[PDB]
């Protein structure tokens, strides 16, 4: 599973 | 006062426009102008790693001779003290260390944590407390300050640093964890994003300047990625050994210095700061691309840009595990020792399965194993931390309980179960049984009028079932604070006042596409809104918030669902009239303007009077008049109107006494099965056992 909690704008 | 430089950036102007405090306005301008002149952010950084790229250096049934001692840093917030106590019981060992940081805004939880730190010598709490908002830069400040404190505690010789929230749980025993880390005590465990790196920088906003102030992350403009280093990132849940924590804390080399400055103005800094420092430091050859966690990512449900009011950015959150996910805790592909997220108010069954599978069943006869209690108001925090809605209704529940006490005793003489309410509620709990909401538990004081003595009591109130019905519809509900990720209302009881904006939710089963009609009806049969909705062939939940002019007419509202005029199902919800204004008894001029329906005679510009005869919903001119008379009432008249509505939608299931009582049919709370005073051994923390464990 991918990591990172940020989505743009 | 004016700024030190001309401010023309669209983003910065937007932040200055939205910032409330003078202090925050100046800090925005100062940061912007410092960055304008180019002496806020570093542009080049030295790399100390001899490797041209990355490392990724890739059984636990043995007994180590020199077992590692772990420092657990728990960063917690919220109300779930009992679930936190349960997890703390599962990970506790007398040879480890536990340093607990409680969000500045979670005072109830902090009081409970202080009782733990006093019982055990290897448990301490941080004296400093920050408001750690999602994505806020204060989270890295929290971790870095805790590392400095932990390194100075001479009496705590720890070898690893592990961070955990109140939503984590171990998926392997402490013995296996110690055996694994003892074998790899020179490694650092960090998980990277595992996708394209350029896109990772853009989605995270690393090329954007953020500033934390007034519990908000303001976006101020663009910035360059520093040159000469490799930027990486991923999960902000890791395990770091003492050697590397020492380097981050005390090193003054070019890399650590310029990264601490860079990441002071960074969104989600803990998700890339430690990755980036390790990769470009002398310790780069120690990284393992695995954080020993399972994170229940479900981005089709968890990426809804749900923090737009806290940060100037969008974000995602992991989901909560359900019982069907238990098999995922048994994989042997890679080593894993913790998982997130778990939430007892969402699903406790999976927590029970995991805990009994690791440490065995509790003995037969143990009470409370399928129950959950969560405190949602504690007296030391003050009635001003409640709203006028919750305060109004918690008072009503207490009176509903006292009325049950009086009517439960049958005698012709004096009634020794007659009470008079005193003061405000002492505490309120949510009560769940086998993952099914049971209602509220209200602790309150009252005078027993027969003996003229004060007593303390707890009342259990439960909401009456209202959803009435081969279609696809499974359930319908009205509430507020809809959680799109977990598909539930976080306002569990459905407590609503005249100024609330209700939301209609529907739950569907598999089946072909259909279209349905929704009807909102106010307490005097006035139709408030009507709309159709396509129920996709794959849809599982639908919801919508109609735009209704306020105030809402108080009373029992009705929501109806039809299919081409064929009735399907219906539900009801209570808009309660308020007895308090600013925590003070409401005055006639206030009750009048609040309880007499919306300003404009109707709720929307469009009218639906043509549908009253079709739906057999006539408007009795007597109710309208009585509703007008009810709108001007105060004091007793208003208290009788409210308690009438509450009694029609809520049931006082039982009431107990916490101490001595004169009512001969009242149970002692500690002897019941539902009271928050009844035994709950699964979350109780006792003496340390000979094996060093609590569980
Ligand atoms: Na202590």
């Amino acid at each position: 599973a991918a990591e990172g909690s940020g989505e743009q704008d | 006062q004016p700024p030190k430089c001309d401010i023309s950036g669209k983003e910065a102007i937007s932040a200055l426009s939205r910032a409330k405090s003078k202090h925050c306005r100046q800090e925005i301008g100062e940061t912007y102008c410092r960055h304008k002149l180019g002496l806020l952010m570093p542009e080049k950084v030295t790399r100390f790693c001899p490797l041209e790229g990355k490392a990724n250096k890739n059984s636990v049934e043995y007994m180590p001779a020199n077992p590692v001692r772990i420092a657990f840093v728990l960063v917690v917030h919220g109300r779930a003290s009992r679930q936190l106590q349960r997890m703390f019981k599962a990970i506790y060992h007398k040879d480890h260390f536990y340093y607990i940081h409680v969000d500045k805004r979670s005072n109830y939880l902090h009081r409970q944590v202080l009782q733990v730190s006093r019982q055990y010598s290897n448990v301490r709490v941080t004296p400093w407390r920050m408001a750690t908002i999602w994505g806020g830069a204060s989270l890295l400040s929290t971790y870095l300050q805790s590392m400095r404190d932990l390194l100075e505690m001479t009496d705590w010789p720890w070898d690893f640093f592990i961070n955990l929230s109140a939503a984590d749980y171990p998926i392997r025993t402490n013995d296996q964890l110690v055996a694994f880390l003892s074998r790899y005590r020179d490694m650092n465990f960090l998980k990277s994003h595992g996708r394209d790196n350029a896109r990772f920088i853009r989605k995270q906003g690393l090329d954007r300047l953020f500033l934390e102030c007034d519990a908000h992350m303001w976006r101020l403009g663009d910035r360059r990625i520093p040159e000469g280093i490799a930027v990486d990132g991923g999960s902000d849940w890791f395990l770091l050994n003492r050697r590397f924590v020492e380097y981050v804390t005390f090193s003054t080399d070019d890399l650590v210095t310029k990264m601490k400055q860079f990441y002071s103005y960074t969104l989600l800094p803990a998700e890339s700061f430690f990755h980036t420092v390790l990769e470009n430091s002398p310790h780069c050859d120690t990284m393992v691309d695995n954080n020993l966690r399972i994170t229940n990512w479900n981005r089709k449900l968890g990426c809804k840009c749900q923090y737009k009011h806290i940060v100037d950015w969008c974000g995602c959150s992991p989901n909560d595990f359900k019982p069907q996910d238990f098999h995922r805790f048994q994989q042997t592909a890679r080593p894993t020792f913790f998982a997130r997220k778990f939430e007892a108010v969402v699903n406790q069954e999976i927590i029970g399965q995991l805990d009994y599978y690791l440490y065995g069943n509790y003995p037969a006869g143990t009470p409370g194993l399928r129950s959950y209690w969560e405190n949602v108001y504690d007296e030391p925090d003050g009635i001003h931390s409640l709203s006028d809605v919750t305060l109004t209704l918690y008072h009503s529940f207490a009176r509903l309980g006292l009325r049950r006490a009086e009517t439960s005793l049958h005698t012709d003489g004096e009634n020794s179960c007659r009470y008079y309410p005193m003061g405000h509620p002492a505490s309120v709990h949510l009560y769940f049984l086998a993952d099914r909401f049971q209602g509220f538990l209200i602790k309150h004081h009252a005078t027993n009028l027969a003996v003229s003595k004060l007593e303390t009591l707890e009342t259990w109130v439960m909401p009456k079932k209202v959803f009435k019905i081969f279609g696809r519809l499974q359930f319908s509900e009205v509430g507020t604070d809809w959680d799109a990720k977990e598909r539930l209302f976080r306002n569990f009881g459905g407590l609503l006042g005249p100024m609330d904006e209700p939301v209609g939710m529907q739950k569907w089963g598999k089946g072909p596409n259909v279209t349905v009609t929704v009807i909102w009806v106010d307490p005097v049969n006035v139709i408030a809104a009507t709309y159709d909705i396509l129920i996709e062939s794959t849809a599982e939940f639908t919801h919508y918030k109609p735009p209704l002019n306020l105030p809402l007419r108080p009373g029992v509202w009705t929501v109806k669902i039809l299919h081409h005029w064929v009735p399907v199902a219906e539900t009801k919800f209570l808009v309660a009239p308020l007895t308090f204004s600013n925590r003070q008894p409401i005055k006639p001029e206030e009750a009048l303007k609040l309880h007499n329906g919306p300003l404009r005679n109707a709720y929307m510009e469009q009218s639906f009077q043509s549908l009253n005869p079709v739906l057999s919903l006539p408007i009795n001119p007597a109710q309208v008049e009585q509703a007008r008379r009810n709108a001007a009432s105060t004091g007793t008249a208003l208290e009788g109107w409210l308690d009438s509505l509450v009694g029609g939608m809520w049931t006082a299931m039982d009431i107990c006494a916490t101490g001595p009582t004169a009512c001969p049919v009242m149970q002692t709370c500690s002897q019941t099965a539902w009271s928050s005073f009844s035994p709950d051994p699964k979350s109780e923390l006792g003496a340390v056992k000979p094996d060093g464990r609590l569980r």
